[PDB]
């Protein structure tokens, strides 16, 4: 991010976490309890659902 | 793998061969940015002279 005039080099360690996360917490799912996930899944106009 | 198992079986498979293209050299540039931004330069402008 910036080399300072000592020769101190900071990165972002240095000044912020990174992980992997996801890009929206908005939605969470829970089957039963326990944690999941899924896909609601919507048809489209003219097609046969079975 | 699949290709050395296939060539032992020459009387059912004939000409097994990859339509695809083997691996070839390239000439890798580590750039440093410490360096460029001790002599002051914009890793855009190195890119895009490059």
């Amino acid at each position: 991010l910036k080399v300072n005039q000592d020769g101190s080099r900071v990165l972002l360690r240095d000044v912020a976490k990174i992980e992997l996360g996801g890009e929206n917490y908005d939605i969470i799912a829970e089957f039963n309890g326990q944690p999941a996930s899924g896909l609601g899944i919507k048809l489209a106009t003219g097609a046969n659902a079975l | 793998q699949l290709l050395a198992e296939a060539a032992k079986h020459p009387d059912m498979l004939t000409s097994v061969r990859p339509n695809g293209l083997e691996d070839t050299p390239q000439f890798k540039i580590d750039i440093d940015q410490e360096k460029a931004q001790a002599l002051g330069v914009s890793i855009n402008d190195i890119n895009t002279t490059l």
